[PDB]
């Protein structure tokens, strides 16, 4: 019955930049609102209890405020180790279940970087085993938003590709992306031109990488 | 103070796992206890609670009737018995302690101590090692430019696989991607590296792939075709 809505979905801050994260409740929750920091592969870390009280050992650059429905977490200046997903959380005594917001991803903001783009045909070895995977690599780009579309003899592919994105790079704050198009060997042999179309704001025009089977 | 978490594993749908947490450095029986989870691609989700003295419990609708929370205030442990498991129960599970009162200003409605997290994977897939295929650098690769090469690590179960390059000697420019779960129920990932195209004239590139669950060890050299 309580829903917590967090915004923005992603908050992009230059190192040292101040940022504010919002958490709004669907009805008043008083000051029963906590904030956690979460990084992949470790437990959520308590930051703020009861809307404004800092948890043990939490640096002063984190501050919580608000009451009722509207809450904020302020980071007075991003440090690199602050890159994480932040969740707000509510609970009361009865009924006793906790509710979490959907999370705000905090990332480092940097200058735009266009991806280098590479396409890989399936190996003869893989073809031997009846499947064909075509791989498209977008290397070291920023910001994270990118579009990859597969075309086979100019036909837009749908439902037969999957993609994966790395966590933000610890050295240059970019992202990388892999898209894999998967076809049966039979289907693969029925066409000639395999193309990856990549759209990114760092590119003046979308880039097409292609090969003849 | 700590919650020391154990349990977890990989099971078929409809089967069972038990998670446990042992209290350390605080008075276990003085505090309500919770389980929280995070499914791949999703946020934190509250799962269940048991009161300090085990007399009241409560469940998320998504697990009610299937999961049983319990505690042992003699052994000072917390348990989650997970029966009738579904693929969508696949997640990292955390035990969590209720925050402390402090003489009026502090509520017990946050979570101040968390278990490290343990993975529960529910799938009809069975253990399978990956095939490792080369992602050869383009024939168009030429000095002054950047070349990409890699290995496709396809059709394995369960997570994880580890990938290194040149037995750990190559790290600069390496990207090993999050695995993707295919409709077959098997995982696939790629590991790539970008290098100066010039280096293709002198340097050997070998991807070292390990999938412990299947005892699969593969070292694949990747060269221009």
């Amino acid at each position: 019955e309580i829903v917590l809505t967090q915004s923005p979905a992603t908050l992009s801050l230059s190192p040292g930049e101040r940022g504010t994260l919002s958490c709004r409740a669907s009805q008043s929750v008083g000051t029963y609102l906590a904030w956690y920091q979460h990084k992949p592969g470790q437990a959520p870390r308590p930051l703020i209890y009861d809307a404004s009280r800092r948890a043990t050992g939490i640096p002063a650059r984190f501050s919580g405020s608000g009451s009722g429905t509207d809450f904020t977490l302020t980071i007075s200046g991003l440090e690199p180790e602050d890159v994480a997903v932040y969740y707000c959380q509510h609970r009361d005594s009865w009924p006793p279940g906790a509710t979490f917001g959907g999370g705000t991803k905090v990332e480092i903001k940097r200058t735009v970087a266009a991806p280098s783009v590479f396409i890989f045909p399936p190996s003869d070895e893989q073809l031997k085993s009846g499947t064909a995977s075509v791989v498209c690599l977008l290397n070291n780009f920023y910001p994270r938003e990118a579009k990859v579309q597969w075309k086979v003899d100019n036909a837009l592919q749908s439902g037969n590709s999957q993609e994966s994105v790395t966590e933000q790079d610890s050295k240059d704050s970019t992202y990388s992306l892999s898209s894999t198009l998967t076809l049966s060997k039979a289907d693969y042999e029925k066409h000639k031109v395999y193309a990856c179309e990549v759209t990114h704001q760092g590119l003046s025009s979308p880039v097409t990488k292609s090969f003849n089977r | 103070a700590q919650l020391v978490e154990s349990g977890g594993g990989v099971v078929q749908p409809g089967r069972s796992l038990t998670l446990s947490c042992a209290a350390s450095g605080f008075t276990f029986s003085s505090h309500g206890m919770h389980w929280v989870r995070q499914a791949p691609g999703k946020g934190l989700e509250w799962v269940a609670v048991i009161a300090s003295h085990g007399n009241v419990n409560y469940y998320a609708d998504s697990v009610k009737g299937r999961f049983t929370i319990s505690r042992d205030n003699s052994k000072n442990t917390l348990s989650l018995q997970m029966d009738s498991l579904r693929a969508e129960d696949t997640a990292v599970y955390y035990c969590a302690k209720e925050s402390d009162s402090c003489g009026g200003d502090c509520s017990r409605f946050a979570f101040d101590v968390w278990g490290h997290g343990t993975m529960v994977t529910v799938s009809s897939a069975s253990t399978k090692g990956p095939s490792v295929f080369p992602l050869a650098p383009s024939s168009k690769s030429t000095s002054g430019g950047t070349a990409a090469l890699g290995c496709l690590v396809k059709d394995y179960f369960p997570e994880p696989v580890t990938v290194s390059w040149n037995s750990g000697a190559l790290t600069s420019g390496v990207h090993t991607f999050p695995a993707v779960l295919q409709s077959s129920g098997l995982y696939s990932l790629s590991s790539v590296v970008t290098v100066p195209s010039s280096s293709l004239g002198t340097q050997t590139y070998i991807c070292n792939v390990n999938h412990k669950p299947s005892n699969t060890k593969v070292d694949k050299r990747v060269e221009p075709k």
